């Protein structure tokens, strides 16, 4: 059955190497939802994250029709090994670092319906490029991006659009896996820009990070203040005892440029 | 190839809620058609409504707002105002490139509505011995500035006067051997025909 | 203590679509899962479909596909559930089943709600044709024939002969609900003692008496 | 296609030890049916009991426990109390939905068992005015609240046109019911002899006419 | 506030090419990518093309590729486009309209400039040709051709020349036509 | 069985020489599969007691595309999770008490995917915190108390003995 | 130049390397950038700091002679501090 | 229409590993353009600095040139894989 459908649609003269076509001759659009697993290793001195996600695609591809209305078909078949189709060459134009994970088996998932509809669904690790604002270091809030763009089709080609309900989302262990920050709001936009090649869709998912301030109250703030305070307590030795008033201030001074540094 | 269509023109009372539309030849008006609505008003003045994904240009007053009512885009004006008369245009973007609409013009009402004087001449002796005969049908007084003629032959566009009811004047072109007729004005309702 | 309130009773029209609601309370509404189960008078218990609020996601019984849509409001912390096309068959109770674990599926039910009664008639407000049922002792009955909207109230003498009646629940035999309702007397009493049965359907201010007679 | 079984009804005094069985049609119950035990109370009240893995609902008394003796899902209720009498519905995952079974309603005998009082009414001349035939068929004073009614025309079981109501509690703890008989007025003047049958507990109670 | 000031009008001969500019401030101009849009008498409104300020990048309308070329110089904040082999169908008002995102194409237009009348034409001055026309009150008309009640129309373009005519109602009628580039005024008795 | 581990963020076959993997096909089409695998999972920890805490980390097993209709995973009836002997002594930090076998399926917006989920129970060794926290801590509070025996006339070495304490509590601290 | 943040990318150029090897001469291009260090830092972390820490050893200059004790403190202090910095 | 035009251009004897040819028997002409993108971790201890980039390389192969004047057919045509070039 399933073996059968996927025989059907090969059998013919398919070429995975060609842009499906289109009814008006427009774009391939390529409908994108991005589920963010973990984000960690926020860091600050080469202002880039770490994040870990399930990117999906979603496309038409008439080619692939085999039920077409279906109703006496399987609503979709998964794709076996071995069967090539046209995919999206999406990149992250802000990725330094990517991983696709194959451990024993490649973790991807696509998915032909009856219609033609392309379900394409894989994990992938990526290391970001943010760049940092420390103006109010202790007490910043940083926004963080995943930028998502066609590397070779312009946008005559392919055409990106974030799903029309919840284009982004977060698993459930995400926050409890981000000690560091809060993850107080996100949102979902276009970066399709003009370059000297040509003209590129791009989406854009953005992350607001709230850096929690337990730590620098405990780290910073308290013993700052508990550090002043005893540099006071020189104020209620006699004027004679100069020696007692000098260790309190230098020593107090001193640990006060260890701490900030 | 792709054609973008629009209504000639429309009208609406200041307070009103009118609603333009924006028709694509090659089927519906999806998402990557990015429909924009751009402003005209009189002395070429030109500046952005809506666009792109759903942004909106600087300073676009909040009555205004997009849509894809149907199959085709949508520009709702609610609340209209006086200085919201003006000529509207929409463009879809096709592919690689925009195509823009023959534009509507929007009438904010302010006068009583007035029926177009219609006046058919004949050519003259001096034009059949050029051997080129030229007829024309000249329109006086009438509100708002949108009328159709319908008999080679050239419509002006419309213009306000002296008591602020646009006028215009049409030219059907012929030969003197062709010569060897009527002019019908519809405006807003009836037709007014005359041979 | 976990409560799952669900909307009021529904009359709709063939046709028509509409919604009923669950609104859940007493526990973190996101981190458990919702099924729809409906309950007909014709047939067993059906499954309709799952989903999961923090998700969003859902899952359909092959039969309900297009049938019912299973939404879910966190703000609220309620769960939704649309049914299209509604027809007679749709005529069921239908209730919000929550799943046992904690932000995962462990296909096993916790709380159920009370229930949300649909009942889709394209009938008129009809009142109720009523046909006496007569045969040591005696048994009498009424038939409350034809009749719509639920629901009737029947008596006996007026209220007097209040012992060993017993009335029936209802049916949809054509599209107009019907019931019965029985009494028993010593045969000393009948047809004795004059007797007579009282039927009020307020859905029409219709108060009928049928005599019993031999 | 799937279809899951179960008995149509069961009886046991307080104290006791009952097991309900639940069956697969496509063969025997396994672990990937997750099968699990929902009870009803009168007035339509449903809560959860056993389910997914091994896994049971919060509160469910320790008396209830799940099993897969021989082939088929068993839920047994050791020292089986006054209220544990409801419907108990048994339901298998087959692959990804849920199907239920006809249910079993659990009896714990709290009164004599009492047979049914059944009465069956003439169609009244009145209502074959309306060129149309109703029998009713009166049933009363019996418990445990579980009978079969069957009806008959000439001999030959009716298929067709019979609608018999769920059994309900009434005064004295026991429970009633009625069932309906649909036919034309042609019909009525057409055959002469009906007869309601009802089946209680094993025996049959047989009302009929002429 | 942004503002996009365009080069003056221009007249020039057929075979020809002129270069316009559009003139950028009030805002970081190597941000936001530039479009050109043709306004025509003869038709709608048309996409020419677009160019990246910041990247030099361009892409034109395929109807337009080889007739403009859009260029931009950082330094002044102009962006310029050139028309080559001017003909009569390239007579027309150039708009130049900045697009909306910053560093970023987000196909939707801010703000257009005054524009820009290109006129291109190969005819020398010619006397205007009157022609008189006739049918409570009688409206009586001259038409001017080749070049209370006063009602004079707009002015067509018949054959690379204008042409319009001049209604009049009233209860010896004659209209004075003169032109100043051409030296000639005529008069046309309008006789029943 | 497309099995993949939810909360790997990395992971590693081993195919040194020869590949790590032993498949089996028996004559009833059972089939036995093994292979060696190295994870680096993420364990959200909660360090509210942090010296004296324990930590529950887990692995997740699910299948990646195939659905619940397809695949189901179930742990082996008898001993599903096994240590290696010689798994306490390459742990010296901490001290793996208890050990737990779960299920973890999932409804997502792609279907319901069956998950198995291995879960282990890690105590903080406490000897080296009592030895590098606790006791100079109390060394060092104690010290501080050997100043209340001086004259009080001979305040510097007072001042000298609360500060150095003070000081030193800080560094400890950092 | 935004997620280049301890410096400034002042210039650039376009050049060519072309060289001749042992086994032939092959063309080469070098672009080249030039990479200002940002101050504020240094300003912040080094310069202030010692400044902060010469000038502390010179409050000395103003206790008097007899009480020694408090002197050397502060210049040893300073001095000792001022090796750490360095470190 | 383009699965087309790369299928005359290699339906011929074209080997990717054959240097493009020359007019004059000249060498190749390859027109670099270099787009940086990032330049960071810029070390100072090893001498050494992190920059990711797009390289563009532009250069003439007769060999595959389809529509040469064109005007009638697409002016490029995006090589899709498992098509060979020399580069
Ligand atoms: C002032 C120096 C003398 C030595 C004083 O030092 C002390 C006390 C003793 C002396 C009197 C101690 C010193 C702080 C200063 C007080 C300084 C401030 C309260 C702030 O700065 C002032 C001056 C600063 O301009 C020097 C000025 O910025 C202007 C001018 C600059 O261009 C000339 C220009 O770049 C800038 C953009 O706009 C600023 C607005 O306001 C504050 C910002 C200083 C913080 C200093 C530090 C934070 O952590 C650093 C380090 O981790 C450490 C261990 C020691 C600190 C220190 O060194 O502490 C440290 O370096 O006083
Ligand atoms: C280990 O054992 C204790 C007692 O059985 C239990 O509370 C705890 O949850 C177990 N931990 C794990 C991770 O299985
Ligand atoms: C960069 O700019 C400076 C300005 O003085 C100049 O000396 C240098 O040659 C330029 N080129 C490089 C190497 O960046
Ligand atoms: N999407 C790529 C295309 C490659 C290129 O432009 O050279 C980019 O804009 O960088
Ligand atoms: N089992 C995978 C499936 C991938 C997908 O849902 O897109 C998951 O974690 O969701």
């Amino acid at each position: 059955s399933d073996s059968k459908i996927l025989a059907h649609l090969f059998t013919s003269g398919y070429d995975f190497r060609v842009r499906p076509p289109t009814d008006n001759g427009g774009p391939v659009v390529v409908s994108v939802n991005m589920l963010l697993r973990t984000i960690s290793k926020i860091d600050v001195v080469n202002m880039e994250y770490s994040a870990q996600l399930t990117l999906r695609e979603s496309w038409i591809d008439k080619r692939l029709s085999y039920g077409v209305k279906g109703d006496g078909q399987p609503d979709f078949v998964i794709l076996t090994v071995g069967h090539q189709i046209w995919m999206p060459d999406t990149f992250f134009p802000n990725e330094k670092q990517a991983y696709k994970h194959t451990i024993d088996k490649p973790n991807v998932l696509i998915r032909i319906h009856n219609d033609g509809t392309v379900l394409y669904s894989v994990r992938i690790s990526l290391v970001l490029s943010c760049p940092m604002y420390l103006q109010y270091y202790p007490m910043d809030v940083q926004q963080c991006s995943i930028d998502l763009a066609s590397y070779a089709y312009t946008t005559k080609d392919i055409e990106y659009l974030w799903k029309e309900h919840s284009p982004l989302q977060l698993k459930v262990g995400l926050s409890s896996s981000l000690p560091s920050f809060q993850l107080t709001n996100t949102s979902t936009t276009y970066c399709t820009s003009v370059t000297n090649t040509g003209i590129y869709s791009c989406l854009r998912t953005t992350i607001q990070l709230k850096r929690e301030f337990s730590f620098y109250l405990l780290q910073l703030y308290i013993p700052s203040c508990m550090l002043v305070i005893v540099s006071w307590v020189s104020f209620w030795f006699d004027r004679t005892a100069i020696p007692a008033r000098v260790t309190l201030g230098v020593t107090t001074l001193l640990t006060m440029t260890a701490q900030s540094a | 190839q792709a054609v973008v269509t629009q209504e000639s023109a429309l009208t609406t009372s200041p307070g009103e809620t009118v609603t333009l539309t924006c028709r694509s030849s090659t089927g519906a008006v999806t998402t990557i058609n990015f429909a924009n609505w751009v402003q005209e008003k009189p002395d070429h003045l030109f500046t952005g409504l809506i666009g792109g994904i759903n942004n909106r240009a600087p300073g676009v007053p909040a009555r205004f707002s997009g849509s894809l009512i149907g199959d085709k885009a949508a520009l709702t004006i609610t609340g209209a105002q006086t200085e919201d008369e003006a000529i509207y245009f929409c463009a879809l973007w096709y592919s690689n490139h925009w195509v823009f609409g023959g534009g509507t013009k929007l009438t904010v009402l302010g006068q009583p509505k007035s029926s177009p004087s219609v006046t058919l001449f004949p050519p003259s002796s001096e034009e059949l011995e050029t051997n080129k005969a030229t007829l024309v049908c000249t329109i006086t007084d009438f509100y708002p500035g949108v009328v159709t003629v319908d008999w080679g032959m050239e419509t002006t566009q419309p213009s306000k006067q002296s008591n602020n009811k646009y006028m215009a004047s049409s030219y059907l072109t012929l030969t003197a051997r062709a010569w060897e007729y009527s002019c019908q004005v519809t405006h807003e309702g009836h037709t007014v025909e005359k041979s | 203590e976990v409560q799952l309130q669900q909307s009021g009773p529904e009359l709709v029209r063939p046709g028509a679509s509409m919604k009923i609601s669950c609104k859940a309370s007493g526990y973190s509404f996101t981190g458990y899962t919702m099924n729809w189960v409906k309950q007909s008078h014709g047939k067993n218990l059906e499954w309709i479909g799952l989903i999961n609020p923090y998700n969003g996601g859902t899952s359909y019984n092959q039969k309900f596909k297009g049938k019912a849509t299973l939404t879910v409001d966190k703000s609220s912390s309620t769960a939704y559930m649309e049914l299209l096309s509604l027809t007679s068959e749709d005529s069921a109770v239908y209730y919000c089943a929550r799943d046992g674990d904690y932000y995962r599926y462990g296909r096993y039910f916790d709380y159920w709600g009370q229930g949300t009664t649909l009942t889709v008639s394209s009938a008129k407000t009809t009142p109720p044709s009523v046909y006496p049922l007569a045969p040591s002792m005696v048994t009498l009955g009424c038939l409350v024939k034809g009749y719509f909207p639920e629901p009737v109230t029947v008596t006996w003498n007026s209220g007097s002969l209040s012992s060993g009646v017993h009335t029936f629940p209802a049916v949809l035999q054509s599209d107009l609900y019907t019931l019965s309702s029985s009494v028993t007397v010593p045969s000393s009493t009948w047809p004795s003692e004059t007797v007579t049965c009282n039927v009020a359907h307020p859905a029409s201010s219709t108060k009928v008496d049928k005599k019993i007679v031999p």
